[PDB]
């Protein structure tokens, strides 16, 4: 939208280090190792043949923009977890919630769960719901 | 017509405040069934608090009993009662016992709790005020009743009967009486065949009754007699047969307990002359066959009632002969009681032995010779020893009590005979009762044998008055009690007990217990084996048996002789012709020498007394012990109860009557369809599916056979639980939709939670997000 | 036996209980009486537990065919009516007058038949807005026709 494509804008200056505008293979691996660990070269190849078209901030805007998609909205979440904090405490029991997404439900998996909470916010005890979704998918916080 | 006499024979309060439902008897463990005012309910539990106790306790509804209302209380006639249960009829007599009535009606039957003091109430004043009166107006008295059987024996003109019960030392000896006391009253013209009636009695009450541990006047023979009349008048005669005397008391007195009343005011000194005719030192203490318990009876007097015995005895018309010759008889016991031994011969003071002879006019040496160990006839011989000899000497004393007894009362029959035109009778009966004791043989079985043939007459006459209402309320019916003659048969009938202690009897003791397992035990509800129901103090039996009484351990122990008396042959023989007449007729040959077991007579004297009472139009009295204490004005609940339990009150076989109005409130439960309309029910009945030949639809009340009404409360039970159980899954469903739409809610927001997030979990493991991410400085 | 629209009127309810179970394509047994409710009805455990039903949680699960035979079953089971519903609260009914101390309520179902936990009775009455005078009696008659009249009315 705005700053979320003026944002991933001014990270296309990033990326792109010839600065030619496109962003190639020898073109990623370099930023790469230059902020930490870079991938595999069959990884880049693999991250190229999905710019079906070459290189552009536009056909880069594309594929990202291709995800955050079939995915609701902030406030149908953080009202989605209310169903179940009847009195309004704006958290929850952490072996409540837990106990949900594991035995009951689209069953999630331990590997799931616990790449799931490895950072959730649970105080003593309460899972703050609120926040795990103003964060799940980006807080508005400056 | 009131209140001249009427001091303990016949207002007060209309009202403080009775209420309905609120008030009601619950079961006490001191009173029996205490007052209380209730408070609150919980299922079974019900909260009540007691009346003028005033303190609270737990109660199941069941033992709650209903109470009736104060202008209905100190009734004269329970019939007219709403309440005739348990807690109701325990009041009402106390009541009424505590103010000074002994006599109350419930039904056709009689009530007189016995008052241990003398009373007023008899009078000639007051029986004038009774005879002719019609029941309902004069106040309850035996009078009344007594009355009315003349009334009724004339009019009409069938003989009456009249039955006076109760337990011992309940009043049944002492009403009796008062009875034949009253009926006299009513003949005289214009020491009287009347008195010498009433003379009869401490002739009979001397030799025949005895003190008791209960009762210091205990009877211990079965008393019937019989009092005809004219065509018109006062009576024509009467006479008396009695049934099976305690012969076992002449030898043995129970601890504090005494032998019969003649021997010890023998001892008396009333008249000294006659000290000499009985070679009888008069002290009480040391003579043997009558001493093993109290010699003293407190507030009975041994001369002036010996003397009133020999006074009576006379004018009985017994010559001064006949007078002397039973003193004679009697006394001659107090001394065989004394002859002893040393072996097979030793009869040490052969002093008093010598005494017999004079007495019975047989020489004491003939006699001590031949039966010491002398013989019997086929004549031989056999050595009698030293024991069965001291256990034959009272096989003499009782088995010559009972043959005087007998004689006294066949005598008297003999006085009382005027041969003048005899129409009808009433007959007066005042005979034994049941009795369970913790050791029950046979003599303790005929006293309930004679008893369940009472049974039969006793209901024979409520079947009758059962119809009564088959008649009251228009219905027609078409065993309820159908064992009692199954006992009745048991032991009467030919291949029973009877039959057979009289048959089967080489006998000893199993030859004969054999017989009866093998045949009707082993196999009968009635005539079963034994086992504990832990009698107290109680002891030793052999068989246990059923009877409209509740059952009662048997033994078997030496009865083939029990029934039976050794009045060893030449004794006898020596006796048998010997000078003085009563001895030598209380002994005589037969029609010819060259018969009895116990039964043989008592069944045949009994079959007799029933088939009399049958031609008699009963009237049923009820005598009531108050209390243990012989103390006037005391209530023993514990014991008036159980006396209830079997007589008038429930615990046979007939059908269960209900009125409508109850019918409801009750079984209305199963079945569940109707709208008052008192036919509430009919709908019940049939929306039930019931066979009704098993059901009787009268008026105002319905009656069903037995078990019926039984099942309704099994069928009220199981039913209810359903009932209640479905309305308790009924509200568990309004539950788990109360909440359906809350949890289809939820199930959708968790969609939405375990979706994004298993999203948001992609998103970070996407190569691109990475390098986004490792960038936003 | 039950229609196909009907057939359906169980394929919606238990869409939504493999769910609280795990989207498997089974259920507990000890659930199904519970589904049974869910369908206008009231049947006893006792019966549910007929039409194999099941005590404790987790102990055996069920798929759609054999949860099937359970509803027509646990159908044909006896219900109760209004009259049922009286002719039997009577019987704690001593002034006649139609009364019935909540105390007593209470234990009635919580202690007969097929008792209550404290708890469904502390709600069942909070729903029916149950409540007791200054004699603290209740006037049974009406609470029968409130939960026999359903949830929201
Ligand atoms: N109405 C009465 N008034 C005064 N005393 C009475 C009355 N009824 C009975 N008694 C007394 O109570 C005693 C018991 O009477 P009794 O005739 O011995 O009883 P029972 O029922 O005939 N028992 P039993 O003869 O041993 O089978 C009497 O001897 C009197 O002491
Ligand atoms: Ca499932
Ligand atoms: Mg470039
Ligand atoms: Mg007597």
């Amino acid at each position: 939208p705005q700053k979320q494509i003026q944002e991933m804008k001014e990270a296309f200056s990033m990326i792109d280090v010839d600065r030619d505008g496109f962003v190639s293979k020898e073109d990623i691996k370099a930023i790469s190792e230059q902020l930490g660990r870079a991938p595999d070269d069959k990884e880049l190849t693999a991250m190229l043949k999905e710019a079906p078209g070459p290189l552009n901030f536009t056909m880069f805007l594309s594929i990202f923009s291709d995800k955050l998609s079939g995915t609701d909205s902030e406030e149908t979440i953080r009202n989605a977890f209310a169903m179940f904090d009847e009195q309004e405490t704006k958290k929850l029991n952490i072996e409540y919630i837990k106990d949900l997404l594991e035995n009951m439900g689209d069953n999630f998996n331990k590997d799931e769960m616990r790449m799931t909470f490895k950072e959730a916010p649970v105080e003593g005890g309460k899972f703050d719901y609120v926040k795990f979704t103003a964060m799940i998918k980006g807080s508005g916080e400056e | 017509f009131s209140d001249p006499d009427f001091q303990y024979l016949a207002m007060k309060e209309q009202t403080a405040a009775f209420d309905g439902k609120k008030n009601c008897w619950v079961p006490d463990e001191k009173e029996g069934f205490a007052s209380a005012e209730i408070q609150s309910s919980k299922g079974d539990e019900i909260t009540v608090k007691i009346v003028a106790d005033s303190s609270t306790r737990t109660v199941k509804k069941d033992d709650i009993q209903s109470m009736n209302p104060p202008k209905f209380e100190k009734l004269e006639d329970m019939a007219n009662m709403t309440y005739l249960n348990e807690a109701s009829v325990l009041y009402n007599l106390r009541s009424r016992y505590t103010s000074g009535l002994i006599y109350t009606y419930s039904g056709l039957f009689c009530i007189a709790v016995n008052p241990y003091r003398r009373l007023p109430i008899y009078t000639d004043s007051v029986i004038a005020k009774y005879r002719g009166k019609r029941k309902t107006e004069i106040p309850p008295h035996l009078f009344s009743v007594a009355d009315n059987a003349y009334q009724n024996m004339v009019t009409d003109r069938e003989n009456q009967s009249c039955l006076i019960t109760g337990e011992s030392g309940a009043g049944k000896t002492e009403n009796t009486k008062k009875v034949i006391m009253y009926l006299a009253k009513v003949a005289c013209a214009v020491g009287s065949l009347e008195d010498q009636i009433i003379q009869a009695n401490p002739v009979l009450e001397a030799y025949g009754n005895a003190k008791t541990t209960r009762n210091n006047n205990s009877s211990r023979f079965g008393k019937f007699i019989r009092i005809h009349f004219g065509p018109t008048g006062k009576i024509a005669g009467a006479d008396i047969e009695t049934y099976l005397l305690e012969k076992s008391r002449v030898t043995y007195q129970q601890s504090a307990e005494r032998n019969y009343h003649i021997f010890y005011q023998i001892c008396s000194n009333a008249i000294p002359e006659l000290n000499d005719v009985m070679l009888v030192t008069p002290d009480s203490g040391l003579y043997s066959f009558i001493n093993q318990g109290c010699l003293t009876v407190d507030n009975i007097d041994d001369v002036e009632e010996f003397k009133l015995c020999d006074e009576a005895f006379d004018i009985l018309g017994f010559t001064k002969e006949e007078k002397q010759s039973m003193f004679k008889c009697t006394a001659s016991i107090l001394h065989m009681g004394e002859m002893k031994f040393k072996e097979q011969a030793e009869s040490d003071g052969t002093a008093e032995a010598e005494k017999v002879a004079f007495l019975c006019g047989i020489n004491a040496g003939d006699l001590l010779k031949a039966l010491l160990k002398p013989k019997v006839k086929v004549m031989v011989t056999k050595g009698q020893n030293m024991n069965q000899v001291v256990n034959s000497v009272g096989a003499l004393a009782k088995s010559l009590y009972d043959r005087m007894f007998n004689w006294l009362v066949r005598r008297v029959n003999k006085t009382l005979d005027t041969k003048a035109k005899r129409n009808y009778y009433i007959g007066v009966l005042d005979i034994a009762g049941f009795e369970i004791f913790d050791f029950n043989s046979f003599e303790q079985l005929c006293i309930n044998y004679t008893n369940e043939r009472l049974q039969q007459f006793f209901n024979h006459h409520m079947f009758i008055l059962e119809q009564e209402e088959y008649k009251k309320e228009g219905i027609a019916w078409e065993d309820f009690g159908m064992d009692l003659q199954m006992c009745i048969d048991l032991i009467e009938k030919p291949m029973g007990i009877l039959s057979i202690l009289e048959e089967e009897c080489k006998a000893d003791d199993k030859s004969f217990q054999d017989k009866l397992y093998q045949n009707h035990m082993g196999k009968n509800r009635m005539f079963t084996k034994p086992g504990k129901p832990t009698r107290p103090n109680q002891g030793p039996a052999h068989f246990e048996l059923h009877h409209y009484a509740g059952n009662v351990p048997y033994s078997i122990t030496g009865w083939l002789e029990k029934n039976k008396d050794p009045i060893n042959e030449n004794v006898v023989a020596l006796l048998g012709a010997s000078k003085e007449p009563l001895v030598a007729e209380l002994f005589k040959a037969p029609e010819e020498p060259a018969f009895q077991t116990i039964s043989a007579v008592h069944r045949e004297s009994l079959n007799k007394l029933m088939k009399n009472l049958y031609s008699t139009h009963p009237h049923f009295v009820r005598c009531i012990i108050p209390n243990e204490l012989k103390q006037p004005g005391l209530v023993d609940a514990e014991l008036v109860l159980h006396q209830l339990q079997c007589n008038g009150v429930l615990e046979k076989g007939f059908p269960s009557r209900l009125i409508y109005s109850e019918f409801k409130q009750r079984y209305s439960i199963l079945a569940p369809n109707a709208i008052d309309g008192k036919t509430v029910s009919e709908k019940i009945l049939a929306g039930l599916q019931m066979d009704p030949a098993e059901y009787r639809l009268g008026t105002t009340k319905v009656f069903f056979k037995a078990g019926v009404l039984g099942n309704l409360e099994e069928m009220r039970d199981e039913r209810l639980s359903k009932i209640i159980s479905m309305f308790q899954a009924h509200i568990r469903g309004y539950l788990i939709r109360k909440a359906y739409k809350k949890l289809q809610d939820q199930r959708i927001g968790l969609s939405v939670i375990q979706r994004n997030i298993r999203k948001w979990l992609v998103l970070r493991n996407w190569q691109w997000w990475k390098l986004y991410s490792k960038v936003k400085p | 036996k039950l229609s196909q629209d009907e057939i359906d009127d169980l394929k919606d309810v238990f869409e939504l209980f493999d769910f609280w179970d795990g989207r498997d394509g089974a259920v507990d047994a000890f659930k199904l009486g519970d589904v049974c409710r869910c369908l206008g009805i009231n049947p006893r455990n006792e019966d549910v537990f007929a039409v194999g039903g099941t005590h404790k949680m987790g102990e055996k699960s069920l798929p759609f065919e054999e949860f099937l035979p359970a509803y027509e079953g646990l159908m044909d089971c006896e219900q109760g009516t209004f009259a049922d519903y009286m002719e039997a609260f009577k019987t704690f009914d001593r002034e006649g007058q139609g009364f019935i101390s909540g105390a007593e309520l209470r234990h009635v179902l919580t202690a007969l038949g097929e008792r209550l936990s404290d708890e469904d009775v502390d709600e069942i009455i909070k729903l029916t807005d149950l409540q007791e005078d200054l004699e603290g009696n209740v006037k049974y008659e009406d609470f029968v026709k409130k939960v026999m009249a359903g949830p929201y009315p």
